[PDB]
RNA sequence: GAGGACCGAACCGACUAAUGUUGAAAAAUUAGCGGAUGACUUGUGGCUGGGGGUGAAAGGCCAAUCAAACCGGGAGAUAG
RNA sequence: CGCCGGAAGACCAAGGGUUCCUGUCCAACGUUAAUCGGGGCAGGGUGAGUCGACCCCUAAGGCGAGGCCGAAAGGCGUAGUCGAUGGGAAACAGGUUAAUAUUCCUGUACUUGGUGUUACUGCGAAGGGGGGACGGAGAAGGCUAUGUUGGCCGGGCGACGGUUGUCCCGGUUUAAGCGUGUAGGCUGGUUUUCCAGGCAAAUCCGGAAAAUCAAGGCUGAGGCGUGAUGACGAGGCACUACGGUGCUGAAGCAACAAAUGCCCUGCUUCCAGGAAAAGCCUCUAAGCAUCAGGUAACAUCAAAUCGUACCCCAAACCGACACAGGUGGUCAGGUAGAGAAUACCAAGGCGCUUGAGAGAACUCGGGUGAAGGAACUAGGCAAAAUGGUGCCGUAACUUCGGGAGAAGGCACGCUGAUAUGUAGGUGAGGUCCCUCGCGGAUGGAGCUGAAAUCAGUCGAAGAUACCAGCUGGCUGCAACUGUUUAUUAAAAACACAGCACUGUGCAAACACGAAAGUGGACGUAUACGGUGUGACGCCUGCCCGGUGCCGGAAGGUUAAUUG
């Protein structure tokens, strides 16, 4: 489990979007970007100690790079662990 | 579609 | 009329994935000549 | 009791079934039962080693007990059952123990009948003793080849097989096909006959009959071609050639057979 | 309620004719047709590999090519 | 306005891989222009304890520790392991987004494990048994999905003669779960003693003796309650980026019809006799035996990883194309009808990526035609025609099933009466019997509803459309059903049951394979292989010189070998 140090490349980076947001001002569910392993278990604790508030349930999809092409040549992207923590009453930031 | 038969006279 | 080719992911790795190169002495082979030959796809998969 | 077929619609005019009203309707007895894949005719290579097999209903395997080793325990059978594998009947036994096993039907045997396999057993249809006791002349079958190896001799059904002699550690057998071959005494038997001598009367009539024992069309090689048998050509039927088998050999008038070390068992040829 | 039974859709098959013939289609369409509880059809996954396979047998079929597939090599074979 | 509507609608898998949504752009891509697009660019989008995969188990098979075999490569194969197109625990309704919903939210739930508390108690396999566990066809019966009508509620008094009434329009929708265990289906239960069986053991299975009792149990749709004080809801009140968002919101019943769906893995019946193992229910052994464990009530925790957008008979899959082709399963509305045929329609999706004209030949796809009716032509090729249901009736011939729907005719619409809707079907209230339930009898309302007779009536035509056999006679061939040259030959060709000959005694002949090992066959001469012939009926003559083969062993001849 912790083993800190695994935990803090989990969250690698925010991931805000037009609907994200709602998602905050209703649902309650924060959306950031993940690590491409991890599981549900070790995203909701990076959200229990370093975003010090309460996780009531983690949800997680992985969605795929699209391909780039230019010429002949082609380029496809990356992919990237989208994940949804939902937060109980104490959600702040 | 090139067909086959034969020629035969 | 139907076309010769009727594609399946599934038998597609099983007769000619990378597996199939490493069941005997001569599909090993295969591979040793695309690699000298310089290939971007030593087989096919995903 | 065979009953002729109506002709009512073609395929079914030349029909005659062999009803055996006697047998049991039902399931068959289930712990016994085993898987009996369908072989196709064709070996580990795939290659088919055997023409004219593929196809038909699937079929279950039953064992049957050819040793007959319970020697003494009395046995009750209990009910004939039909056997897709073979044209005899089998019929389940019950022995005292309770134990029960599929054995080849006599034609005396009915339901409750007393058999009883064993050395000191008496001289009764269906029972299961070494032909040393056996006396000379008894009509025979479900005799072993060797010392309680089963009884691979007189399988099918309405064979018999009479004991002509009884000189030396070895018995006489006068085989259905007629040839004669010496066989031991110590070796297991079965008296009297399996009753299913109205087996022979059965006609299949139609061509789709053949489709569910698993036979497969023949193809004459005088339809063929010369590539594929030495029979064909020859613009319109024809013939000519002297009759053969596709590998070569020769067919109508040469003995294939070559085993020599058996040839001491075999009294003489068939007729 | 028996049938390799009857009429007849799906499904399967492809007998006739027209159209098409650098076509919409490297074999189809239209108007009719045969089978349609069975020797039926089909999904999915295996098995038989080149003088070999398979064939209710046309020497048909084995990836649009088969009286001997395709790929590479001997090979720049030989050619009066 | 026009087309499909058993699809050209909708869904899943296969396969494709951002084609999905939005903004913006028109070089190239689109057989045209193009502000548009499955095109360029950018952003956004795929939310799972209970959908599926992974996982447990196994078939045909693959691989294969040792082993067997083979010049080498390698081939075969045991114990094993992998292998779904199979089996194996559990989420349903509503709402929301520009695109994802059984995933998020709302409501009500459920399964299997870890841990804790309490109660009772013999627990424990890789083993035994049980279960899982299975065919074709057929017959109905009982039900649901679903539909029609009536009732109820809301709305509407009619652009033109009528329409406050027996009128018109719309709605009348609600699941899993839980309780109840019916229509039915299967089986006689409980207890005691004994045993050569189930590799060891056994309280289980099986076998054998008794006793006792007659209903003991299992399986099971659906209905009725609960879930539901709700949710949804026609239609309104309200702001309004005119693309919508909040609130409120009436009735929400009955009767009949009813499947290809369910009970049914049933029942009946027939040979062609119909997978495999685990999960599951039990049995002990090696063992623990105040424990651990086993069962039950409550509480708590965990259910990971991966797929999830879009296309799905197509513009996106397969066809070099935005191609008249090919592609499996699932959902099955109204009317007419036997029907999934066919016509018109609902839901819903489309008018198929060049058009505007002119109204020549000729060509393609169709309609009709006076007189004749095969005179055409290689040939009734193609068109035309026949076409339904009920009833009358039907020859030669025959293997007595056929031929046969032989052929050839009549009847067919609408309305009234019989009967303001009959025969029937369904079935409430009332009455009574009940070991008292989802009961039974009695009772007959209501609903639904053909078919027939008589009389009357309209058209040239009443199976009026679509749909929908041309018939008979002689004869060749093949018995027939099928199969055959994918892509010019569907046949007299092939197959065929049957008949005959021959080989084969099992470690069979034969066949694959240098071998090993398999197939034949886990079959045993009533079996199997090969060959010929080809249902059935009448039959099937003669020739062994030549050729082939079997049988025969003296002689003639003769190899390697001996020298």
């Amino acid at each position: 489990m912790i083993r800190e140090e695994r935990l803090l490349k989990v969250l690698r980076a925010p991931h805000v979007s037009e609907k994200a947001s709602t998602a905050m001002e209703k649902s309650n569910t924060i959306v950031l970007k993940v690590a491409k392993d991890a599981t549900k278990a070790e995203i909701k604790a990076a959200v229990q100690k370093l975003f010090e508030v309460e996780v009531e349930v983690v949800n997680t999809l992985v969605v795929k790079g699209k391909v780039k092409r230019h010429g002949q040549r082609i380029g496809r992207r990356s992919d990237w662990k989208k994940a949804y923590v939902t937060l109980k009453e104490g959600q702040n930031l | 579609a090139v067909f086959q038969m034969r020629n035969v006279d | 009329m139907k076309r010769t080719f009727q594609p399946s992911v599934l038998k597609r790795n099983r007769s000619h994935g990378f597996r199939a190169r490493m069941a005997t002495k001569n599909g090993r082979q295969v591979l040793a000549r695309r690699r000298a030959k310089g290939r971007a796809r030593l087989t096919v998969s995903k | 009791a065979v009953v002729k077929c109506k002709p009512t619609s073609p395929g079914r005019r030349h029909v005659v079934k062999v009803v055996n009203p006697e047998l049991h309707k039902g399931k068959p007895f289930a712990p016994l039962l085993e898987k009996n894949s369908k072989s196709g005719g064709r070996n580990n290579n795939g290659r088919i080693t055997t023409r004219h097999i593929g196809g038909g209903h699937k079929q279950a395997y039953r064992i049957v007990d050819f040793k007959r080793n319970k020697d003494g325990i009395p046995a009750v059978v209990e009910r004939l059952e039909y056997d897709p594998n073979r044209s005899a009947n089998i019929a389940l036994v019950l022995y005292k123990d309770g134990e029960r096993r599929y054995i080849l039907a006599p034609k005396g045997l009915k339901a409750g009948d007393q058999i009883q396999s064993g050395v000191d057993a008496a001289i009764k249809p269906g029972n299961t003793l070494p032909m040393r006791n056996i006396p000379v002349g008894s009509t025979v079958h479900n005799v072993e080849m060797k010392p309680g190896k089963g009884g691979q001799l007189a399988r099918s059904a309405g064979t018999y097989v009479q004991i002509v002699a009884r000189d030396g550690a070895y018995v006489t057998l006068r085989l259905r096909s007629g040839e004669m071959r010496k066989v031991e005494a110590d070796c297991r038997a079965t008296l009297g006959e399996v009753g299913n001598a109205e087996h022979m009367l059965r006609v299949l009539g139609k061509a789709g009959a053949a489709r569910w024992r698993g036979v497969r069309p023949t193809v004459r090689g005088t339809a063929m071609n010369p590539v594929d048998h030495p029979h064909g050509g020859g613009e319109g039927r024809n013939f000519g050639k002297h009759p053969v088998t596709p590998w070569g050999v020769q067919t109508k008038g040469k003995k294939t057979r070559s085993n020599k070390r058996t040839d001491k068992f075999i009294v003489r040829r068939r007729s």
